[PDB]
């Protein structure tokens, strides 16, 4: 989810 | 003039990284979305806890109202969005058709349909009443960050890690517009203005641009914050002074002067990143989310 996620 | 926010209520509940806050159109309610996969809905002057909405697998990315204050819609990494009836706490409907995580979602204003972004590197347009997939674009290369509808409904912008956001027509799918300034850094969020004239844009440089998208040209960029790794929301302030508000990767919001570009405010106060922030549609009331070591929700009351 956007809360670990990165690119 | 600059703002004078103040921290009047910090709401933990939420057991994991919080992803997202929304204020109802309405004013009366936050929605916050969490990795711990759970919405919960507190109230917007006072921040006291109201209830718990579950249902999704995974951890929620985003959560979204419809324009009646009567829905949310969330993104998951479950490869599902879900529309719920506030109210009741039922799950309306689970929209299935994303390949890979759901990133992000919003309503149209006229709320009879969704915009969802993903991992899948699609976009898709769903019907609220029936919760089926009505559109698919094949809009990027990369995760989808944000995607947004106009004033009307007409037009949706995307974001992607690809570096590029796009303006789609929501009845023909056709790409309308690419947007990309001198550099090519992944794009973390998109929206439009409340007036609908311009698209704010976040990039992993530590910059936001205010586009005028039909020209196609950046108009103001705001530095000054972090962000480098995380898909930061970013907000129009309309209460009071005219901001620029956003998380940053340096535990603090920024507030920015829309026009000058100055930074007006920094908001002290999280133990981790702060991912989210929402602008109160009434009141000059800041939302604030902070990440995995921190778990809270921060509301914070201005004079202007
Ligand atoms: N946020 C998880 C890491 C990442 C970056 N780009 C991606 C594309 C597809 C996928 O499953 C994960 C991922």
């Amino acid at each position: 989810a956007r809360t670990k996620e990165t690119a | 003039v600059k703002p004078n926010y103040a921290l009047k209520f910090t709401l933990a509940g939420h057991t994991k990284a919080v992803s997202s806050v929304k204020f109802s159109p309405n004013g009366e309610w936050l929605a916050s979305s969490s990795a711990d996969k759970l919405i919960k809905i507190w109230g917007a002057y006072d921040g006291k806890f109201e209830k718990t909405i579950s249902g999704h697998k995974l951890g929620i990315s985003d959560v979204a109202w419809s324009s009646d204050s009567n829905l949310l819609v969330s993104a998951s990494d479950d490869k599902t969005l879900k529309i719920w009836d506030v109210s009741s706490g039922k799950c309306l409907k689970t929209l299935k058709g994303h390949s890979n995580y759901v990133f992000c979602c919003n309503f149209n204003p006229q709320s009879n349909l969704i915009v969802s972004g993903s991992f899948d590197e699609s976009v898709r347009i769903w019907d609220v009443k029936t919760g089926k997939c009505l559109k698919t674009l094949p809009a990027h290369s990369d995760p989808v960050s944000a995607v947004h509808f106009n004033r009307d409904g007409s037009l949706i912008v995307s974001s992607s890690y690809d570096g590029l956001c796009r303006i789609w027509d929501t009845a023909s799918g056709q790409c309308l517009k690419t947007l990309i300034d001198d550099d090519n850094p992944p794009v973390s969020f998109v929206k439009f203005s409340p007036n609908g004239k311009y698209i704010l844009a976040a990039t992993l440089d530590n910059t936001l641009k205010l586009w005028d998208y039909s020209k196609g040209k950046c108009l103001k960029t705001y530095t000054g914050h972090k962000n480098e790794k995380y898909c930061i929301f970013a907000n129009f302030s309309v209460t009071g002074g005219k901001w620029i508000v956003s998380g940053s990767e340096d535990n603090l919001v920024y507030i920015w002067n829309l026009q000058t570009k100055e930074i007006v405010q920094k908001l002290q106060g999280h133990t981790d990143v702060v991912i989210s922030t929402a602008c109160h549609p009434t009141e000059n009331i800041i939302a604030s989310a902070a990440l995995e070591n921190d778990k809270t929700i921060k509301l914070w009351k201005s004079d202007c």
